């Protein structure tokens, strides 16, 4: 399906995911298509971060939901 | 100042800061005091830390800490001297609470308060095909590089865009078709939450941005109401220096404008020119910030008395 990925420009890119990936699955495609390395990124859905080890299908997440990705200010 | 600070395990900068956040948003501290907590295991319940932290940021007369909560997230103390991302804290804190308040006498709470909604709109360039998707949220990603203030981070966020080339939309039946997209908001809740997005790729934006004592939003909703317009009164201004770094939160508890800072254990006094202004930026800047909607400021920052904390709860934290 083809979902969508909010990047740190606000641009919205598209995604091609499936109901079956894990959340490390989708950052790695996000790591493909916008060179984030996996181990910064957090994504946001309906105000819940998305936690590897779950899939999209544990969120609802289908065609044309929109995720927004995020990077870490450390303190 | 009258009020209490934090004591730092550490690094707890950003929870003391995030803790102060909440603790200040009233309506959700008496409905933390109000959840149903049969002294549970103290090490194992989120909302019994939170009432703890908030009883005595309500009563002490020294710096508060934070050992329990930290033990109730299941972390050990060296997970205490690890820096952390405030807004990430939040989202994994507010939704833990959301949870732990279903089927107690407060459910609903943190949606009311927190959640918003927004649509976004899909049409095709060279077919007749549209799409829309409404999502819910509990905070908003504002672009920084290239915006000089809020207004203008507002209108890039609802600008259209051009789904093409790598990223065209997958119209059905009509395949892969270039199309135009575009977000709006249909509600914005009684709290809104401003992650500014001051990073790029860890690089980190220190550039000016500007954000000001008050926000009128109805520019970017899809049906304004008159019965409720959407101005937002700035409450809290979330900062983070550094690069790791240090998390500040500057305040005006009661909405009336009297702000103070509050760097973990240190409560002052200081004005609106340091609050706002001088966390414009330009390694000290504004990372979140938080607007009240200006309808709902006496419901949600009502002020709250020993009334607010049940007797059982009183009970259960003094013998401890």
């Amino acid at each position: 399906m083809q979902i969508f990925v909010k990047t740190l420009t606000g641009k919205t890119i598209t995604l091609e995911v499936e109901p079956s990936d894990t959340i490390e699955n989708v950052k790695a495609k996000i790591q493909d298509k916008e060179g984030i390395p996996p181990d910064q990124q957090r994504l946001i859905f309906a105000g819940k971060q998305l936690e590897d080890g779950r899939t999209l299908s544990d969120y609802n997440i289908q065609k044309e939901s929109t995720l927004h990705l995020v990077l870490r200010l450390r303190g | 100042t009258g009020y209490v600070g934090l004591k730092n395990q550490g690094a707890t900068c950003y929870m003391n800061s995030l803790l102060q956040t909440l603790f200040f948003t009233n309506q959700l501290r008496k409905a933390v005091y109000m959840m149903p907590t049969e002294g549970d295991d103290s090490s194992k319940s989120v909302p019994l830390a939170l009432q703890r932290v908030f009883y005595e940021l309500q009563h002490s007369d020294k710096p508060v800490g934070t050992k329990k909560l930290t033990k109730s997230f299941g972390w050990e103390t060296l997970d205490s001297f690890m820096q952390h991302d405030v807004q990430e804290l939040c989202r994994v804190l507010l939704d833990n609470v959301e949870n732990k308040m279903k089927g107690t006498c407060v459910e609903g709470t943190i949606p009311k308060l927190f959640r918003g909604k927004m649509v976004s709109y899909i049409q095709c360039k060279e077919v007749d095909y549209r799409s829309d998707r409404r999502e819910d949220y509990y905070d908003i990603q504002l672009s920084i590089k290239g915006k000089k203030n809020i207004f203008e981070s507002f209108v890039d966020y609802v600008a259209v865009e051009q789904l093409d080339g790598d990223n065209k939309y997958d119209a059905g039946e009509h395949g892969l078709q270039e199309a135009e997209k575009g977000v709006k908001f249909l509600t914005l809740p009684p709290v809104l939450h401003l992650q500014l997005m001051r990073f790029m790729y860890n690089i980190k934006i220190n550039d000016r941005f500007e954000f000001p004592e008050q926000l009128p939003l109805d520019e970017f909703l899809q049906k304004t109401d008159p019965k409720d317009p959407a101005n937002y009164i700035l409450h809290a201004v979330l900062v983070h220096s550094g690069d790791g770094g240090h998390y500040v939160v500057y305040l005006n508890p009661k909405g009336d404008g009297k702000w103070c800072k509050f760097d973990d254990d240190v409560v002052s006094r200081c004005t609106k020119e340091e609050a706002i202004e001088h966390n414009y930026g330009g390694c000290t800047n504004a990372y979140m910030l938080v607007y009240i909607r200006e309808s709902k400021l006496s419901e949600v920052l009502q002020a709250v008395t020993d009334h607010d904390i049940p007797q059982q709860l009183v009970e259960r934290l003094q013998e401890e």
